[PDB]
C-alpha cells in the first residue's frame, strides 16, 4: 500500500483500468486525491483518506426525510447528494389518492430505516423499505458517527442487553430504540407503521440505558475505534464502573473506555 | 437543527420526567467539557479560544487603546461576528447588545481598573468570533471572553498620574485583573431546569433563561430567551427562582474551573 | 348577465368597481365627484 | 358565556376560537375550554361580533380565480375568493405572489371529450373563472376543475382586457354587445 | 439572461483559430483600430473599437482633502453597467463576478497607478481641493470593455481642463470658463490595457501535465471570441517600459514565459496607442485654435 | 445612499398611575391595528402597532406560524438599533408562547410597532410593557388566536409579562436595578399587568 | 426648432437612437419583446423596464423621477396588449445635459422622450400613434414664452415646462397630451398661451420627426 | 406601396374585403383598422392583401415561418428551443419528426442546431416548431456556422429569387445554406476557409442594405482568404 | 532601528533575499465543523480554512446538473490588523480564488452538489493572498475532493533589482509586489497578480524567484500532508 | 413551394 497526494504519478503503464481518484494523460496516470493506491485485477485506483459516505447497493442506511416531491422523497443519508425514496419503493399501510397525501406517511424531518436498492449515474442512492425491518424509527433517540467507523457486515440491526436495540447505519447514522416485539422476532397487526407516536410504556430504566449506549457509542467514535456489535456491548458492560451515566462525557473517561477495549482485544 | 416529532416527543418526556433524564446522562446542573486555549494572538493584549463538546468554537481577541475617559463614556466595547450570519441579523444584534450590557464600564466590569492618568484610561476592544455554533452561543461567548480578559496583559505606565499623552515602558507589562462577568443559559423543560442546554435539549424546551454572574453574585442582564419557537410555553414564577438559585450554587464551580490557568 | 357582490367586484376587477360606482353617480370612496377628504392637523 | 375574550374560561371538557388548556387549582389539575378570540360563543367556538382566514379553500369548495398563465396542458390561476354556503374575499395582494395559486388541468376543463381539449379555446389570460377545488395538492398549487354547467369563465374582456365587456351568450361562446366580435371560451351558465 | 452559443458555432470559431483565422479578419496579435472622438466640452470623449463603443465624461467639483493626505486631491472612477450594451447585463449589479474584476482592473490601471497628478489638484493645503470624477458609459459591447475603458479614461483626463481658481485666503473664487480660460490636468503617465484571451484546443489533462503547450493566444477578443475563451490575461503598460499592473485571476493555467511574452507583445501596441491618443489630442487642439482665430 | 436625498456629505448633524388610551382597527392596509397612548407624571408615550397576517409562505411545510416583530423608530429616532432588535427579540419570545401558532400552519404573521411619541418629563425598559399592550390589542383586532391576554409591567429596570391572571410568566427582562428586588418587582409588575389587562379587555368589548 | 437625430446606431439592441436638441444629447436603446423576469411578468400586456442614466456621476433619485415621467409618456404609446407576458428594455443614457443639472432636468426629459420614441420606432414595436416633446420656459422680466430654451435662458426662467403630445393622422391631429410637467410661478392665462404655442411647436417637431424617421427607414426596405 | 407612420389614416375603405398582414392593427374597442408600425404599406389588387414592411431585428414567432433554433433543454415530451437570445423559449415536441413513433425518440442533444417550421404561435402560449412537413429539408444542421442577420434581409433572401446574394456566393464556392426567417442563416462548405469567407460576405452584405454592392464585396473577401 | 534591505543582505526580520518566513501548516483542524479544514501559519499570518461539501444545495434553483458549485467566503476579522472601524476588494479576492480552483477541482465529477469554502483571517501581515491559496489547497485535499494538482501561493517584492521572496506588511508598502499561484511543480500559473509598477525588464527575474519559492512551499505543504497521513495510519495500526 | 435549405453551385 502506497500513500499518494494530488498530482503524483501513480503509474506510467497505460495497460491499466482507470479507477476512482485518478486521471491520466497518455500513458501517465495521476492521482486526484490524497489516498492509498489500490491494485485490483487490472483496476488501478486511489482510495481517498477522507470523503463522505459513498453508498453501495445493499447498504443498510438510516436517513432523515429532507423534502417531499412529486412522487418521491429525498432522504438525507449523509453523502454528497440526497437519496431518493420512490413512492413505489415503500410498503404503504397503489391508489392515486395517496400520491397527494404523502406527508401522512413520511414528513420532513422524519427518521426512517431503508436499504440502498441501486445507484444512479451520478452516484446517489435509490432507497426502498419493501420489508418489515425497514420503516420509520421511533421509541428512541438518534446519534451519528463518521461512516468510516461503521464496518459493512451481514447484519446491522442488533439487539443489546437491557432491552435496547441499535441500528448501525453504514452511513454512520445510528438509531437506538426500545427493543420492540418485532425486534425479538429477529431470532431465527401493525397497521400504523408510520405512526409518529412512541410506545407510551418506555420505562426510566430503558431510557437510562439508551443514554449509556449513546455515550459509549460516542466514546468509541471519539477514540476512532470501529463500531461493532461486540464492541458496543463490551463498552456498555465496562462503563458500569461509573455509577452515573453523566461521568462518561469527560475526555479521560472516554479515552479509558476505548483503551480498555483495544487492550482487551489484544489479549483475546 | 431538525428533529422528527417522534424524536422530540421522546426527548421532552425524558427531560420533563421526574427525575430529569438527559440524553447524555447529565445532571440538571452538570456542564459539558470544553477545551480552552489562551495567548495565541501575539498582536492582541489577550486572546482565548474555546471548543464546546458539540463542535462549537469561539475565538476572542482583547485589544486596547488609550483614550480620554472624560470624552469616552464607554471604555469597553464588544463586537460579535457569528460565522454564517449577517452582521445586522437579529441574533448578532441581540448578543452584541446583551454582551455590551454584561461588561459595560460601570456595571459588571470595574471601570477604575482601566485608568492610567487623571485624563486618560484604557478602552478595551473585545472582539468575538464564533466559528461554529449549534445553539445560543451567549454562554459560550461569555466563557471565552472571560478567559481572554484574564490572560490579558497591558503596557506598564511611566508618566505621572496627574496631568501631552501618557508614556509606556518599552519592555515590562502589567496583567489586567478586571473581574469579568459570566453569562449562563438555562433550559426550562416542564418543571425542570437544565444548566448548559444542549442542541437537542433546547429544541424541546418550554422556555429559557439567560443569567449573568459577577464577583460571586447574580448580576444583570437577566432575560427569558426562547430557545426555539415550536414548544415555547409560559413558566411558573418558582421556576425563575429555581434557575437563579441554580446559577448561584454551581457558578463558583464554573469560575474555579475556568480560573485554572 | 351575472352580478357579483361589491366585496368581490373590487377584487375581481377594480376597473369595473369604479365604473359601477360612477354609473350610479358615486365614487368608491363614498365621496362626491368634486369632494375632498377632510384633513386634521397637529403642528409642532 | 355570551361574549368572550382571549383567556376567558367557557366550559369543562375543540373548535375554532377555543383551545383546551390545563389549569391548576386547589392542587388538582383541570382541563377547561378557553376562548382564544374576542367575540360571541356558538362543539364550542367563538365568532367575532371579509375574512378569508376561517374560510380557507378546501376540497369541494367553489372559488373565483383569475387566469395568470396558459400552457399546452394546463391553466395556471390564482384564487381570489371562495364561495360560502355569499363570498369571502382574500385580503392578499396579487402583485407579490401572496395569493393562493391553482391549476386547471386540460382533462378537468369540461365533462365531455376530455382527451382532446385545447386550452387556448377554453381560457385566456385575465379571465375570471369559477372553479371547484379537487384537492389541496402541494404547497404551491391548488387543483381545480370546471367540468359542470355552472363552472367556467364568468367575467372576461375581449383581447385579454384590451377590448370591451363580453357576456356569456352561448355556453361555448362569449360575445360583446358593443363591437359584436365573439371569442371562444368555456363559459359558465349565468 | 444568458447568451446561448450553438455547438456548431463553438466548434467553428475554435477550429478557425486552429487554422489561424479570426472572424473579423484580424490576426492573433492585432489590436483593433482605436477611434477617439471628442465632444464640444473638455472631458467628453467617445472611443470605438470595431463594434465596441464606450463613452467617458470627466467632471470635477471642489471638496476637502482627507486629513490623512492633506496635500492630495481626490479622484474616483465609475463604471456602472447598463442593459444598453446588451441584454446580457443586469441593471447596475456592482457585485457580479465580471463586474467586480473589470472594475478593479480600471481602478488599478488609472487610479492606483497615479496617472493623474493628485498633488496638482490640491488648492490649499488644509481644506479646499479638486475632486475629479471619471464616469464610463458602456454603450455597445463587442468585447474588450477593459481595454476600451482604460483608453477612454486616459483620453478624457488628458483632454479635460479644470476651471481656473483664485484664492483670497479662505475665499475660493471658482472662475467660469467665460471669465478666465481653464487649465488642463497633470498626467504623470499614460497607462494602456491590453487583454489577452487564451484558448485550449485540447483537454485539461494536457494542460496540467502536458509537455508541449498548445494554448492559443489572441489579443483583444470580440464578443463571440470572448465567450468561448478558456483564459484571460489583462496587462497594463506605459511608454516608460513600466508594467503598471497584470491580472490573471484563475482560469486556464498558463506557462509563465508565455505570459511574459504577452507583456512584451503588448508594449508594441501600447506605443501605437499612446502615440495615437496624443496625436488626436494635438489635432483636436489645433481645431479649437483655428476656430479661436475665426472668433 | 443612492436611494435617498441625504443632502451634502460635507454637512454634519446638529450637536447641542399612568393614564391609558387605546384604539383599534384604524389602519386599512393591515389585518389589525392598535394605538396605545400612555401619559404618566414623568413620561408620555404613544405608539401604533400593525399586524399583517397570516400570509401564506411560498412552499412552507412549517406545522405552525412564524411570528415576526419589527420595532421601528417611526420618526423619533431615540433608541439605538442594537436595543430595538433586542426588544424585538424579547417581544417575539413572549408572543411565540401566546399566539396559538398551531392554527396557522405554512403561514406567517408580521407585527410592526411604530413609536410615535416619547418624551420624559436606558428608558427602553419602561417602553416594553406598552409594546406588549399594543401587540396583544392588534393581534386580537387581526383575529389571531391568543391563548391569553398578554400584558406586562415595569419596575426598576425589571419587566415581567404575565398570563393567566399573573399565575405564569411569558417574559422576563432585567437591566441594572438593585439586588434581591425580585419579590417586590413581580408584585409591582403584576399590578400594572392587571390594570393593563382590564383596560385591554374593556377596549375590545366597547 | 432645429433638432438632429440618428437611428440604428447600436448593434446589440433591437432599436437605438441618438437625439440632440441644442446642447442636450441622449442615446437610447430598446430591446423587446424579450422574455421577462418573474417579478416583471404581466399576464395581459407588455411590461416596461425603463432606465435613465445621468450624464455625470451615478444614478440618483433624480433619474428615478425621470424614469417615472418617461414611463408616463411611453406607456400609452406602446400597443402593450400585442406582446402579452413580455418585456421591453428602454434604456436612456444622457450624454450631455444641456442644462445646469443642479436646478433643471426638463431638457433631458424632453430629449429622452423623443429619443425613446425614436428608438421604439427603430425597434419596430407596435405604437398606437406618434409623439414629440418640447421644453418650454417663461423668462423673468420679459415674461416671454421661449420654446426650446437655451441653458442660459433657463437660469433666468420663472417657470419651466415639458410638453409631450400624442399625434395622429400625419402629425396634424393631437390625440392627447401625454405629459405636461409645469414647475415655477405661472397663472391660468399664461398656461393656455403656453399650451397653444407649445402645440404649434410640437406639431413642427413631429413633422420634423416624421422626416427623420423616413430618411432612415426608407433605404432599409424595398419598394 | 406608400410610406406610413403609426397613427396615420389608413387609406383602404371598409367596403373592400381585406386580409390584414404585419403592421396593421384592428382596435378591439373602436374597430378601426390603423397602422402600428412605420414603413412601406403594400396593398394587393384583386381579396386585397395589405401589410406594412417595417425594419426589425427581434423575431416574433408566426405560423408558416422557416426558423433555425438551438436546443437548450430536454423535457418530458418536448425540446426547449431558443430561436433568438433573450427571447422566450420555444417548444419542439418529440413526435414532431418524420416517421415518429412512441418507440423511437429523437437523438438530438443540448446545443444542436435545428431547422424547423412554426406550427402553433399563440400570443399567450409558448410557440411550437416541427421537424416534419405540414403538407406531407428540416432536421439537424451538422457543423457549419450560423450568421446573425436582420429580419428584412432574411425575408428578402428566402422569398425574393432576384436577391443576388445566393448567386454571387455560388459563383465562388459550393456551399450549403439554410435560411431562417428569424435572422439566422446557416452556411457550410467543404473547407473552413470557404465557410468563413461566406460568413464574412453575408455579414458585410447585411450591413449595406444596397443590393448593387453584393458582387464587389464577395470578390474582395474570397481574395482575402487566398 | 531596522532596515528594509541592509547592505549586508538582511531584511527587517533578519532574512536574506531568498529566505521564506516560518511556514507551519496543519490539517484536520476543525473536523466537527467541516469536511476538510486547514490552519495556516505562514509567518505572522493565521488563517482558518473550512471546506463544507460536496453537499446538497440549500435552494434547488441554485444547482448545476453538470458540475459542482464552488463558493468562497473570506472573512477578515476585526482584530487582524491594528483595528479599523471601516468590501469591493474582498469581493475581488473571493471571485479570484473561485476562478482559480474552478479549473483545478474536478467539479465535473461532483454534479448537483455544492462546495462551500469558509475562510477566517485571524492575523494579517503581508502576502495574505498567497497564504489564502495555501489554506484552500490543503483544506480541499483534507476534504477528499478530487483535484488535478496542488496550487501554491507566494509573494515576491522587488527592491531595486533584488527580489525579496515572501514579503511582510512593511515590505509590501515599501516596494512593488508580485503574487503567484503555481500549479504543483510546473511553470503554469493559475494566478498572476502584479499589483503595482514594475519595470518590464526586471519582471522576469521576479517571476523566476516566485515560481522557485512556490515550489518550496508545495514541498513544505506536501511534507506536512504526508506526515499527517503517515501519523494517521500508524496510530490506527 | 419555396425551398429553404439548398446546396448551391452544383
Ligand atoms: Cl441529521
Ligand atoms: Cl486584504
Amino acid at each position: 500500500s502506497q500513500i499518494v497526494t494530488p498530482g503524483e504519478l501513480v503509474t506510467d503503464d497505460p495497460i491499466w483500468m482507470r479507477g476512482h481518484g485518478t486521471y491520466f494523460l497518455d500513458n501517465m496516470t495521476y492521482s486526484s486525491v490524497a489516498g492509498t493506491v489500490s491494485r485490483v485485477n487490472r483496476l488501478l485506483s486511489v482510495i481517498p483518506l477522507k470523503g463522505r459516505y459513498a453508498p453501495e447497493t445493499g447498504d443498510h442506511v438510516v436517513g432523515r426525510i429532507a423534502e417531499v416531491g412529486n412522487k418521491r422523497w429525498k432522504v438525507d443519508i449523509g453523502g454528497k447528494q440526497h437519496a431518493v425514496l420512490m413512492l413505489g419503493s415503500v410498503n404503504l399501510p397503489k391508489s392515486e389518492s395517496d400520491e397527494l397525501q404523502m406527508r401522512s406517511f413520511l414528513k420532513e424531518g422524519d427518521l426512517l430505516n431503508a436499504e440502498v436498492q441501486s445507484l444512479f449515474q451520478d452516484g446517489s442512492a435509490s432507497l426502498h423499505t419493501r420489508s418489515l425491518k425497514y420503516g420509520k424509527l421511533r421509541n428512541g433517540m438518534f446519534c451519528q458517527v463518521p461512516s468510516s467507523l461503521i464496518v459493512r457486515a451481514k447484519n446491522h440491526t442488533h439487539n443489546l442487553p437491557g432491552n435496547i436495540t441499535v441500528v448501525l447505519g453504514v452511513n454512520g447514522y445510528i438509531w437506538l430504540r426500545k427493543t420492540s416485539q418485532m425486534d425479538l422476532a429477529r431470532d431465527t397487526s401493525s397497521w400504523q407503521i408510520y405512526s409518529d407516536e412512541n410506545d407510551p410504556s418506555i420505562s426510566n430504566n430503558i431510557r437510562q440505558a439508551i443514554c449509556r449506549y449513546a455515550n459509549v457509542i460516542k466514546a468509541l467514535a471519539f477514540c476512532e475505534i470501529g463500531i461493532t456489535q461486540q464492541r458496543i456491548v463490551s463498552a456498555y458492560e465496562a462503563s458500569m464502573v461509573y455509577s452515573n451515566v453523566g461521568e462518561l462525557i469527560e475526555k479521560n473517561v472516554m479515552e479509558s473506555i476505548g483503551s480498555d477495549i483495544l487492550t482487551a482485544e489484544k489479549m483475546r | 437543527m431538525s428533529l422528527s416529532v417522534a424524536e422530540k416527543s421522546y426527548l421532552y418526556d425524558s427531560l420533563a420526567s421526574t427525575p430529569s433524564i438527559r440524553p447524555d446522562g447529565r445532571l440538571p446542573h452538570q456542564f459539558r467539557p470544553i477545551e480552552i486555549f489562551t495567548d495565541f494572538l501575539p498582536s492582541s493584549n489577550g486572546s482565548s479560544r474555546i471548543i464546546a463538546s458539540d463542535g462549537s468554537e469561539c475565538i476572542v481577541s482583547i485589544k486596547s487603546k488609550v483614550v480620554d475617559h472624560h470624552v469616552e463614556n464607554e471604555l469597553l466595547q464588544v463586537d460579535v461576528d457569528i460565522a454564517g450570519q449577517r452582521d445586522d441579523a437579529l441574533v448578532v444584534e441581540t448578543i452584541t447588545s446583551l454582551l455590551n450590557k454584561v461588561l459595560k464600564s460601570g456595571s459588571g466590569v470595574d471601570s477604575s481598573k482601566l485608568q492610567l492618568t487623571k485624563k486618560y484610561s484604557f478602552k478595551i476592544f473585545v472582539d468575538v468570533l464564533v466559528i461554529s455554533s449549534h445553539s445560543h452561543p451567549i454562554s459560550l461567548i461569555s466563557f471565552a471572553i472571560y478567559s481572554a480578559l484574564n490572560s490579558t496583559y497591558l503596557p506598564k505606565l511611566i508618566s505621572a498620574f496627574d496631568d501631552e499623552l501618557p508614556t509606556f515602558h518599552d519592555y515590562d507589562m502589567v496583567k489586567l485583573d478586571i473581574n469579568p462577568p459570566l453569562v449562563f443559559i438555562l433550559a426550562v423543560v416542564g418543571n425542570n431546569m437544565l444548566l448548559d442546554p444542549a442542541a437537542n435539549e433546547s429544541e424541546v424546551a418550554n422556555n429559557g433563561l439567560i443569567i449573568s454572574w459577577s464577583n460571586g453574585k447574580i448580576t444583570s442582564p437577566i432575560r427569558s430567551v426562547a430557545l426555539n419557537d415550536s414548544n415555547v410555553k409560559s413558566f411558573k414564577p418558582h421556576l425563575l427562582k429555581q434557575g437563579l438559585a441554580m446559577v448561584e450554587k454551581y457558578a463558583p464551580d464554573v469560575v474555579r474551573s475556568l480560573e485554572n490557568l | 348577465p351575472i352580478t357579483f357582490p361589491p366585496e368581490v367586484l373590487a377584487r375581481i376587477s377594480p376597473e369595473l368597481s369604479l365604473q359601477r360606482h360612477l354609473s350610479l353617480g358615486i365614487r368608491p370612496c363614498l365621496r362626491k365627484y368634486e369632494e375632498f377628504r377632510d384633513v386634521a392637523i397637529e403642528n409642532n | 358565556p355570551e361574549i368572550a375574550y382571549p383567556g376567558k374560561l367557557i366550559c369543562p371538557q375543540p373548535g375554532p376560537g377555543t383551545k383546551l388548556i390545563q389549569y391548576e387549582h386547589n392542587g388538582r389539575t383541570l382541563e377547561a375550554i378557553t376562548a382564544t378570540l374576542v367575540g360571541t360563543v356558538r362543539l364550542v367556538s367563538v365568532l367575532p361580533g371579509n375574512d378569508f382566514a376561517n374560510n380557507l379553500p378546501k376540497e369541494g369548495d367553489i372559488v373565483l380565480t383569475r387566469v395568470t398563465r396558459l400552457s399546452l396542458q394546463r391553466a395556471n390561476v390564482e384564487i381570489l375568493a371562495v364561495e360560502d354556503k355569499t363570498f369571502s374575499v382574500s385580503q392578499a395582494s396579487s402583485d407579490l405572489g401572496e395569493t393562493f395559486r391553482g391549476i386547471i388541468r386540460s382533462q378537468d376543463v369540461r365533462s365531455t371529450d376530455r382527451d382532446r381539449v385545447k386550452v387556448i379555446e377554453c381560457f385566456k389570460p385575465g379571465d375570471i373563472v369559477r372553479a371547484q377545488v379537487l384537492s389541496l395538492g402541494d404547497g404551491t398549487n391548488y387543483y381545480l376543475t370546471t367540468a359542470r354547467n355552472d363552472l367556467g369563465v364568468v367575467f372576461a374582456r375581449a383581447a385579454n382586457g384590451a377590448g370591451g365587456l363580453m357576456y356569456a351568450t352561448d355556453w361555448q361562446m362569449m360575445t360583446s354587445p358593443v363591437t359584436g366580435a365573439t371569442e371562444k371560451r368555456k363559459c359558465a351558465k349565468p | 439572461k444568458d447568451i446561448e452559443i450553438s455547438a456548431s458555432e463553438s466548434k467553428f470559431i475554435l477550429e478557425a483559430l486552429r487554422q489561424n483565422y479570426r472572424l473579423d479578419g484580424r490576426s492573433f496579435d492585432q489590436f483593433r483600430d482605436v477611434e477617439i472622438t471628442f465632444g464640444k466640452e473638455f472631458g467628453d470623449v467617445s472611443v470605438k473599437m470595431g463594434n465596441t463603443k464606450v463613452h467617458c465624461r470627466i467632471s470635477c467639483q471642489i471638496a476637502q482633502p482627507y486629513e490623512d493626505r492633506p496635500f492630495e486631491g481626490l479622484f474616483v472612477i465609475s463604471t456602472e453597467i447598463s442593459p444598453m450594451a446588451g441584454s446580457q447585463f443586469e441593471n447596475g449589479n456592482i457585485t457580479g463576478e465580471d463586474e467586480v474584476l473589470c472594475s478593479r482592473i480600471i481602478e488599478k490601471s488609472v487610479r492606483r497607478s497615479g496617472a493623474l497628478d493628485v498633488e496638482g489638484l490640491c488648492i490649499v493645503a488644509g481644506s479646499k481641493c479638486w475632486a475629479v470624477r471619471a464616469d464610463v458609459h458602456f454603450l455597445d459591447c463587442d468585447g474588450g470593455f477593459i481595454d476600451a475603458s482604460c483608453i477612454a479614461v486616459m483620453a478624457g483626463l488628458m483632454h479635460f481642463k479644470k476651471p481656473d481658481i483664485t484664492v483670497h485666503g479662505e475665499q475660493i473664487i471658482v472662475h467660469p470658463v467665460n471669465e478666465r480660460e481653464p487649465v488642463p490636468l497633470g498626467i504623470l503617465h499614460i497607462p494602456i490595457c491590453v487583454t489577452f484571451s487564451f484558448f485550449n484546443p485540447q483537454d485539461t489533462e494536457e494542460n496540467i501535465k502536458g509537455e508541449t503547450n498548445s494554448e492559443i493566444s489572441i489579443i483583444d477578443a470580440t464578443l463571440k471570441e470572448e465567450l468561448l475563451r478558456d483564459g484571460v490575461l489583462t496587462v497594463t503598460l506605459n511608454k516608460n517600459r513600466e508594467v503598471v499592473q497584470v491580472s490573471k485571476a484563475g482560469g486556464l493555467p498558463m506557462d509563465a514565459l508565455t505570459l511574459m511574452k504577452c507583456c512584451h507583445e503588448a508594449y508594441s501596441i501600447i506605443e501605437k496607442i499612446t502615440d495615437q491618443i496624443l496625436q488626436l489630442l494635438k489635432e483636436d487642439s489645433e481645431k479649437r485654435n483655428k476656430y479661436a482665430a475665426m472668433l | 445612499d443612492r436611494r435617498r436625498l441625504l443632502g451634502p456629505a460635507a454637512a454634519k448633524p446638529m450637536a447641542f398611575e399612568q393614564e391609558l388610551s387605546l384604539h383599534t382597527g384604524f389602519i386599512e392596509n393591515c389585518n389589525g391595528s392598535a394605538l396605545v397612548e400612555a401619559r404618566s407624571l414623568g413620561h408620555q408615550t404613544s405608539l401604533i402597532t400593525a399586524v399583517y397576517g397570516p400570509r401564506s409562505i411560498r412552499g412552507s411545510f412549517t406545522s405552525q406560524g412564524t411570528i415576526s416583530i419589527q420595532l421601528k423608530n417611526g420618526l423619533l429616532e431615540k433608541y439605538n438599533t442594537n436595543e430595538l432588535k433586542e426588544v424585538s427579540s424579547f417581544l417575539m419570545g413572549i408572543f411565540n408562547s401566546v399566539v396559538n401558532l398551531s392554527r396557522y400552519p405554512k403561514s406567517g404573521i408580521d407585527i410592526f410597532v411604530y413609536l410615535t411619541y416619547d418624551k420624559d418629563l436606558s428608558q427602553i425598559s419602561s417602553l416594553i410593557p406598552h409594546c406588549i399592550t399594543s401587540i396583544t390589542l392588534a393581534l386580537a383586532d387581526a383575529g389571531i388566536e391568543l391563548v391569553d391576554m398578554a400584558g406586562a409591567g415595569e419596575a426598576n429596570g425589571t419587566v415581567v409579562s404575565f398570563i393567566k391572571n399573573g399565575e405564569e410568566i411569558v417574559g422576563f427582562w432585567k437591566d441594572d436595578g438593585d439586588d434581591e428586588d425580585l419579590l417586590e418587582c413581580l408584585d409591582r409588575c403584576k399590578e400594572q399587568y392587571n390594570r393593563y389587562r382590564d383596560l385591554m379587555i374593556s377596549c375590545l368589548m366597547n | 426648432m432645429s433638432v438632429q437625430a440618428e437611428i440604428g446606431i447600436l448593434d446589440h439592441v433591437d432599436g437605438s437612437s441618438e437625439f440632440v436638441s441644442q446642447d442636450t444629447k441622449v442615446i437610447c436603446s430598446v430591446t423587446g419583446p424579450i422574455e421577462p423576469k418573474a417579478r416583471q411578468e404581466l399576464p395581459t400586456q407588455l411590461a416596461l423596464e425603463i432606465i435613465v442614466r445621468p450624464a455625470k456621476g451615478v444614478a440618483t433619485t433624480r433619474e428615478k423621477v425621470l424614469e417615472d415621467k418617461l414611463r408616463a409618456v411611453l406607456t400609452p404609446l406602446i400597443t402593450r396588449h400585442c406582446y402579452p407576458r413580455q418585456l421591453c428594455q428602454i434604456t436612456c443614457q444622457i450624454l450631455e445635459s444641456g442644462e445646469d443639472e443642479a436646478e433643471f432636468s426638463l431638457r433631458e426629459l424632453s430629449c429622452c422622450i423623443n429619443a425613446a420614441f425614436l428608438a421604439l420606432v427603430d425597434a419596430g414595436i407596435a405604437l398606437n400613434s406618434m409623439c414629440a416633446s418640447i421644453p418650454i420656459a417663461i423668462i423673468k422680466d420679459t415674461s416671454d414664452i421661449i420654446v426650446d430654451p437655451t441653458a442660459e435662458q433657463l437660469k433666468i426662467s420663472l417657470s419651466v415646462h415639458t410638453l409631450a403630445l400624442e399625434f395622429v393622422n400625419g402629425g396634424k391631429v393631437v390625440k392627447n397630451v401625454l405629459l405636461l410637467d409645469s414647475n415655477g410661478d405661472f397663472n391660468e392665462d399664461q398656461l393656455f398661451s403656453l399650451l397653444e404655442l407649445g402645440e404649434q411647436k410640437c406639431q413642427e417637431l413631429v413633422t420634423n420627426i416624421r422626416r427623420i424617421i423616413q430618411d432612415n427607414i426608407s433605404p432599409r426596405l424595398v419598394v | 406601396s406608400t410610406f406610413i407612420f403609426p397613427g396615420d389614416s389608413f387609406p383602404v375603405d371598409p367596403t373592400t374585403p381585406v386580409k390584414l398582414g404585419p403592421g396593421i392593427y384592428c382596435d378591439p374597442n373602436t374597430q378601426e383598422i390603423r397602422p402600428v408600425n412605420t414603413g412601406v404599406l403594400h396593398v394587393s389588387a384583386k381579396v386585397q392583401t395589405a401589410y406594412i414592411d417595417y425594419s426589425s431585428k427581434r423575431y416574433i414567432p408566426s405560423v408558416n415561418d422557416f426558423v433555425i433554433g438551438v436546443i437548450i433543454g430536454t423535457f418530458s415530451d418536448s425540446y426547449k428551443v431558443s430561436l433568438q437570445n433573450f427571447s422566450s423559449s420555444v417548444s419542439l415536441s418529440y413526435m414532431a419528426f418524420p416517421n415518429a413513433s412512441k418507440k423511437n425518440r429523437p437523438t438530438l442533444q443540448v446545443g444542436d442546431l435545428v431547422y424547423a417550421r412554426v406550427c402553433t404561435a399563440e400570443k399567450e402560449l409558448e410557440a411550437e416548431i416541427e421537424c416534419f412537413d405540414s403538407t406531407t429539408g428540416f432536421g439537424i444542421l451538422e457543423d457549419g456556422m450560423i450568421i446573425d442577420v436582420n429580419l428584412n434581409f432574411a425575408r428578402q433572401l428566402l422569398f425574393n429569387n432576384d436577391f443576388p446574394l445566393l448567386k454571387v456566393l455560388a459563383a465562388h464556392t459550393k456551399f450549403e445554406v439554410a435560411i431562417g426567417l428569424n435572422g439566422k442563416i446557416w452556411v457550410k462548405c467543404e473547407e473552413l476557409s470557404n465557410t468563413l469567407a461566406c460568413y464574412r460576405t453575408i455579414m458585410e452584405c447585411c450591413q449595406k442594405n444596397d443590393t448593387a454592392a453584393f458582387k464587389d464585396i464577395a470578390k474582395r473577401q474570397f481574395k482575402e482568404i487566398l | 532601528r531596522l532596515e528594509i534591505y541592509s547592505p549586508e543582505g538582511l531584511r527587517l526580520d533578519g532574512r536574506r533575499w531568498n529566505e521564506l518566513r516560518r511556514f507551519e501548516s496543519s490539517i484536520n483542524t476543525h473536523p466537527h465543523a467541516a469536511d476538510g479544514s486547514s490552519y495556516m501559519e505562514q509567518g505572522n499570518n493565521k488563517i482558518i480554512t473550512l471546506v463544507k461539501g460536496p453537499k446538497e444545495p440549500r435552494l434547488k434553483s441554485q444547482m448545476d446538473t453538470s458540475k459542482a458549485l464552488l463558493n468562497v467566503s473570506v472573512n477578515i476579522t476585526k482584530f487582524s490588523k491594528e483595528r479599523s472601524k471601516s468590501e469591493r476588494r474582498v469581493l475581488e479576492i473571493q471571485t479570484s480564488l473561485v476562478r482559480m480552483f474552478e479549473k483545478n477541482v474536478m467539479l465535473n465529477i461532483y454534479p448537483r452538489t455544492v462546495i462551500d469554502i469558509e475562510i477566517h483571517v485571524l492575523e494579517q501581515d503581508g502576502g495574505i493572498m498567497g497564504s489564502l491559496i495555501n489554506g484552500i489547497t490543503l483544506a480541499l485535499i483534507d476534504a477528499g475532493i478530487s483535484m488535478f494538482d496542488y496550487i501554491s501561493g507566494i509573494s515576491v517584492g522587488l527592491y531595486d533589482t533584488t527580489p525579496l521572496l515572501d514579503t511582510n506588511s512593511l515590505e509590501e508598502n515599501a516596494m512593488s509586489t508580485v503574487t503567484l499561484g503555481v500549479v504543483g511543480k510546473s511553470e503554469k500559473l493559475s494566478l498572476l497578480l502584479v499589483e503595482d509598477k514594475i519595470p518590464l525588464d526586471r519582471l522576469e527575474n521576479v517571476l523566476a524567484i516566485g515560481i522557485a519559492g512556490a515550489h518550496r512551499v508545495r514541498d513544505l505543504m506536501d511534507e506536512e500532508l504526508r506526515k499527517h497521513a503517515q501519523k494517521r495510519v500508524s496510530n490506527a495500526s | 413551394v419555396i425551398s429553404g435549405r439548398k446546396t448551391f453551385g452544383d
